[PDB]
C-alpha cells in the first residue's frame, strides 16, 4: 500500500503502471526464496544420514 | 545496426545494460549444480546406512 | 462459364479444407459410402491425441486429480499407447480413457483450454467413446464432417452451378507453406479468405507469443491492399461461429482488442470485429469486399451462401 | 478569493455511484492490431509496433511486389 | 558586419526549438526500449533452474 | 550522384591515429553534485539528479526557513 504523493496530484495512469511493473518482478522473485528452504533442508537430511552411519 | 548509421552512446547504455544483467543472472545455474550433488550425496549416504 | 478460377486461402486451421469436403461430398459426385475406410483411423488418431494432450498439461497447469486411483491410470495409458498400432482402439484403452474422463478433476483442466492446444472437434468426439469401440461403426455424416487433417498440398476441385467450369485450390495455413502460394496467384479471377471467430484468445502453434486474431489481420492486410489483386475480387468467409456463440459470453474482449467497453452477445463483437477486418481496405469506394458467417460443419448455411456467392460472381 | 472555482474542501463531482475497480494483468503478447491512419509524437519505437517480424517472412511474396504478374 | 550577428541571433529562435524536441523524442525512444528488455528478460529468467 | 560532398564508398577523416577503447565503470556512486546552468527539456526526474533522498535531513535547521534572527 502506498499513502500519498509529493506534489499533491492524485495518483493516475502512469503512476498504476510504474509501481505495478515493480510488484510483478518482486513476485516472479520467489523461486530464490522456495530453493534456499529446499537446500536447507538436504542439508540437514544429509548431516542426520552421516551420524547415523558414524554410529555403526 | 538496421539504419545504416553507426553505434553511438543512447546504443551503448543500452547494450551495457543488458549484459550486466545476464552478468548477475548467473547465480541460478550454480545453484543447479550444489543441489544435483547434495541430492546424490544424500542418496549415498542413505544407502550406507541400510 | 469459359472458366472460373478459385483460390481458399487464410489463417491455419480456420476450417478451409471442411468446406472443400463439404461440397464435393455432398454435391458433386457423390458422397463416400466407404467412409469407414479412412475415417477410422482419423478418428481414432483424434481421440487419442486430444486425451493424451490433456494429461500432458497436467502436470503443467498443476491441476491435481480429483482422485487418488486416477494417478495410476494415466500412466498405465502413457505406457500402453506407445506400441500399439493405429487405427485400432482396444477395449483396454476405451475402459481407461472413459474412466479418465469420468473425473471432476480434468473437467477442471478442460475448462481452460486456452493455454494450451488441443483440437477443438475432440470435445465432442470422446463422451461418445463406446461408439466407435462397438464393432461395426459406419460413421453418421455430421461425424464425418468434424473430423480433422492438415491440408498441406494443392488439390483442384470441380464444382458445379450455373452451367459453369470451376476449378478450386486451396494450400496450406502454415508459414512454410505460404511459399507455395506464389504459383496460383497469376492468372485469377476472385479470391477467398477465410477468419475464424473463436480464436481472439489463442497462440500460434510455430510461435508461442503472438496471437490469432492479429495474425489474420496482418495477413488480410497485405493482399487486400496489393496491385496484383487488384482487377480481381475478394470473399470473405467467417468460421466457428458455434464454438463463438459458446464463448463469447465467458471471456471478455480486453484480452485481444485492450480498449473494447460495454457487454458482449453474439451479435454486439460481430459488426466490431467485421468492420475492424474491413478498415484495412484502402480503396473505400473503388472496391467492395463482402463477409458472410458460416458453419462448415452444416450443410443449410453452406447452400444458402454457396449460391449467393457464386451469383454475385456471376453478377459481374 | 475562493480560487474561482467556489470550493474549498476537495473535489467535488456530479455523479454518484458504486466504486469499480480494475482487473490484475494476467496474459501478455507481442503484438498489436495494425496501425490507424493518423500518427503522433512516440509512435514509431522499434519493436513497439507489429508483430516483431518484418513482413517479408510472414508474406514471402510481398518481396518482388514492384515486377507484375507477367513473368 | 554586427548587424548580420543580430539578425541570426533573432532568426535563430526557430531552429533552437525544432532542433531541441528532435532531441528529446530519441531520448524517449531508447528508454522505452531499455525499460522492455529488461522486463521481458526477466519474465524468462525466473521461469525454471537449469 | 554528386553526393554534395564529392565522397562516396565510407567516411573520411582529417587526420588517424591508433584506436583508443573505453573503459569499464564500477564504483556507480548514487549521489550528484548540486545543479547549475540552464535547464533546459528532460530534467527535473525525481528520482534523479538528487542527494540522499531529502534536504531536511542534510540540513536539519533549514526547517525554520522563514523565521528572523531573535526567535
Ligand atoms: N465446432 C466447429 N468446428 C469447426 C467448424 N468449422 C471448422 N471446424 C474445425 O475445423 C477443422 C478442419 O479444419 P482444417 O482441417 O484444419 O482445414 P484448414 O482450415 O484448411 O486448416 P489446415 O488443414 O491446417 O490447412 C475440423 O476438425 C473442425 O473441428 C465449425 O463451424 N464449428
Amino acid at each position: 500500500t502506498f499513502y500519498n504523493r509529493k506534489d499533491g496530484k492524485p495518483f493516475d495512469e502512469q503512476d498504476e503502471v510504474l509501481m505495478e511493473s515493480l510488484t510483478q518482478f518482486l513476485g516472479w522473485s520467489v523461486l530464490n526464496t522456495d530453493t534456499y528452504d529446499k537446500m536447507n533442508k538436504l542439508e540437514n537430511r544429509k548431516d542426520i544420514a552421516q551420524d547415523m552411519v558414524l554410529y555403526h | 545496426r538496421k539504419d545504416g548509421k553507426p553505434f553511438d552512446e543512447m546504443d551503448e547504455t543500452l547494450m551495457e545494460s543488458l549484459t550486466q544483467f545476464l552478468g548477475w543472472s548467473v547465480l541460478n545455474p550454480d545453484t543447479y549444480e550444489l543441489m544435483n550433488k547434495l541430492e546424490n550425496r544424500k542418496d549415498i549416504f542413505q544407502d550406507m546406512v541400510k | 462459364a469459359r472458366t472460373v478460377k478459385l483460390l481458399l486461402l487464410g489463417a491455419g486451421e480456420s476450417g478451409k479444407s471442411t468446406i472443400v469436403k463439404q461440397m464435393k461430398i455432398i454435391h458433386q459426385d457423390g458422397y463416400s459410402l466407404e467412409e469407414c475406410l479412412e475415417f477410422i483411423a482419423i478418428i481414432y488418431g483424434n481421440t487419442l491425441q486430444s486425451i493424451l494432450a490433456i494429461v500432458r498439461a497436467m502436470t503443467t497447469l498443476n491441476i491435481q486429480y480429483g482422485d487418488s486411483a486416477r494417478q495410476d491410470d494415466a500412466r498405465k495409458l502413457m505406457h500402453m499407447a506407445d506400441t500399439i498400432e493405429e487405427g485400432t482402439m482396444p477395449k483396454e484403452m476405451s475402459d481407461i480413457i472413459q474412466r479418465l474422463w469420468k473425473d471432476s478433476g480434468i473437467q477442471a483442466c478442460f475448462d481452460r483450454a486456452s493455454e494450451y492446444q488441443l483440437n477443438d472437434s475432440a470435445g465432442y468426439y470422446l463422451s461418445d467413446l463406446e461408439r466407435l469401440v462397438t464393432p461395426g461403426y459406419v460413421p453418421t455424416e455430421q461425424d464425418v464432417l468434424r473430423s480433422c487433417v492438415k491440408t498441406t498440398g494443392i488439390i483442384e476441385t470441380q464444382f458445379s452451378f450455373k452451367d459453369l467450369n470451376f476449378r478450386m485450390f486451396d494450400v496450406g495455413g502454415l508459414r512454410s507453406e505460404r511459399k507455395k502460394w506464389i504459383h496460383c496467384f497469376e492468372g485469377v479471377t476472385a479470391i477467398i479468405f477465410c477468419v475464424a471467430l473463436s480464436d481472439y484468445d489463442m497462440v500460434l502453434v510455430e510461435d508461442d507469443e503472438v496471437n490469432r486474431m492479429h495474425e489474420s489481420m496482418h495477413l488480410f492486410n497485405s493482399i487486400c491492399n496489393n496491385k496484383w489483386f487488384t482487377d480481381t475480387s475478394i470473399i470473405l468467409f467467417l468460421n466457428k461461429k458455434d464454438l463463438f456463440e459458446e464463448k463469447i459470453k465467458k471471456s471478455p474482449l480486453s484480452i485481444c482488442f485492450p480498449d473494447y467497453a460495454g457487454s458482449n452477445t453474439y451479435e454486439e463483437a460481430g459488426n466490431y470485429i467485421k468492420v475492424q477486418f474491413l478498415e484495412l481496405n484502402m480503396r473505400r469506394d473503388v472496391k467492395e469486399i463482402y463477409s458472410h458467417m458460416t458453419c462448415a460443419t452444416d450443410t443449410q448455411n453452406v447452400k444458402f451462401v454457396f449460391d449467393a456467392v457464386t451469383d454475385i460472381i456471376i453478377k459481374e | 478569493i475562493r480560487s474561482a472555482t467556489r470550493v474549498m474542501g476537495g473535489p467535488v463531482t456530479p455523479r454518484k455511484g458504486p466504486p469499480k475497480f480494475k482487473q490484475r494483468q494476467t496474459r501478455q503478447f507481442k503484438s498489436k492490431p495494425p496501425k490507424k491512419g493518423v500518427q503522433g509524437f512516440g509512435d514509431d519505437i522499434p519493436g513497439m509496433e507489429g508483430l516483431g517480424t518484418d513482413i517479408t517472412v510472414i508474406c514471402p511474396w510481398e518481396a518482388f511486389n514492384h515486377l507484375e504478374l507477367h513473368e | 558586419t554586427e548587424n548580420d550577428e543580430e539578425i541570426l541571433l533573432k532568426y535563430l529562435n526557430f531552429a533552437n526549438l525544432i532542433m531541441k524536441v528532435f532531441h528529446l523524442s530519441y531520448l524517449h525512444n531508447c528508454e522505452t526500449r531499455r525499460g522492455q528488455i529488461l522486463l521481458w528478460s526477466g519474465s524468462k529468467v525466473f521461469e525454471e533452474l537449469t
